[PDB]
């Protein structure tokens, strides 16, 4: 049976570039509603 | 530029783990890259211990490397990230608003237009209001109106706002299509959650890691152009493990043990989160602090010890959507008379 991966709890982003390698942007997600 | 990368994503993860340690329920976002141009634009004024430990606190091997190679080196990625592309859009820009009788030095207002290409504006701090708006006004233009409130408090007495802004808007390679976009949980913890849109994607063969150290799930989305995302999906409680463990040598283990595999469903919510923050705290704890104090020398600004930083701010948004991804992100330097 093929993976399943679903995003549906706290879960982290790292925007990065190939060719610079920079990290254009750091997120963690723990509420996507949060106030 | 690999010396660059290594300092800047080791002072990514730094950061990382202070800003979760002051509130570490709340989601984060930030832009590490525009905070280490924010800073090294800061160091060009810089002199003495006040520079080292700028320099220090952005990661820097300063046996190894030199304030030139670092200020050649930033250079040299603002015109790489601002050159033109029709795939992605992206610009990063730098500012200074200076009051107008503030004496600088030509070769400081030389250098930062040639090194981070920073204009000088004359600005009157002593009309508060219309000062803040005119620094939040250039940044809401150079963020396509995504970043507005940057500068919130600015007291009468400032004499210098340094100011970078990055502007981040890209497709997916392969994007979601709102038809598969449904409501869904999504658990903040194991017994409560709330409804998101969650957008799907099927049998999309991308790069895929399961990182059994860490009990976490690894995948990489591209978007269109040079720019991709690692998505980091821990394990119901192990988001603390992961956090504890991020470092540039997990990124590196993380990348070099993706594989190919065809998932067959990947749910993402669509979403859009917002932070702000007082880097003052956190900069102190890497170690920047004269910068900060009635001994800092900031004497290669104006040629005297007669400024020092009273805050360091940031901004950033993040917009998650079916055809990409906007982001964008601001830092100011606020800087009084000594
Ligand atoms: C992970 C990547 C390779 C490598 O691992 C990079 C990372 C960016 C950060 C970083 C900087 C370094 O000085 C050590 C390697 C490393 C942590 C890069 C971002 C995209 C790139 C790739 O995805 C190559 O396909």
């Amino acid at each position: 049976t093929r993976t399943i991966v679903r995003f549906n709890r706290p879960f982290l982003m790292i925007i990065v570039d190939h060719f610079t390698w920079s990290i254009f942007f750091m997120s963690k997600v723990t509420n996507p509603k949060q106030a | 530029d690999r010396g660059l990368a290594s300092a800047n994503v080791d002072f990514a993860f730094s950061l990382y783990k202070q800003l979760v340690l002051k509130a570490p329920d709340k989601n984060v976002i930030f832009s590490p890259v525009s905070i280490s141009t924010a800073l090294a634009f800061l160091s060009l004024g810089a002199h003495n211990t006040t520079l080292t430990e700028i320099l220090k606190g952005l990661k820097f091997n300063l046996t190894e490397t030199s304030e030139a190679e670092i200020h050649q080196s930033f250079q040299h990625l603002l015109r790489t990230l601002n050159q033109s592309s029709d795939e992605l859009q992206l610009s990063m820009g730098n500012a200074m608003f200076v009051k107008e009788q503030l004496s600088l030095l030509d070769r400081f207002t030389e250098d930062a237009k040639r090194l981070y290409g920073s204009e000088a504006f004359a600005t009157d701090f002593q009309d508060s209001a219309a000062a803040k708006k005119l620094i939040n006004d250039y940044v809401k233009n150079g963020t396509r109106g995504k970043i507005t409130d940057l500068i919130k408090d600015l007291d009468s007495q400032t004499m210098m706002v340094l100011v970078n802004y990055i502007f981040f808007k890209a497709k997916w390679e392969m994007p979601f299509d709102p038809q598969d976009t449904h409501q869904s949980r999504f658990y903040l913890s194991k017994k409560k959650w709330v409804m998101v849109p969650m957008m799907s994607l099927h049998h999309l063969t991308i790069p895929y890691f399961r990182d059994e150290e860490l009990s976490c799930t690894v995948v990489q989305l591209n978007y269109t152009g040079n720019a991709s995302v690692f998505f980091i999906l821990p394990d119901q409680d192990k988001m603390e493990e992961v956090e504890a463990m991020l470092s540039r040598e997990t990124l590196a283990r993380w990348g070099d043990s993706l594989e190919f595999r065809e998932i067959g469903e990947l749910y993402l919510p669509k979403f859009s989160i917002s932070r702000d923050y007082n880097l003052n705290d956190i900069l102190l704890q890497l170690g920047i602090e004269e910068a900060f104090t009635s001994k800092a020398d900031l004497s290669g600004i104006t040629g005297a010890r007669n400024l020092a930083v009273s805050q360091v701010v940031h901004k950033a948004v993040l917009d998650v959507f079916e055809e990409g991804t906007e982001a964008s992100a601001a830092t100011a330097v606020k800087i009084t008379l000594l």
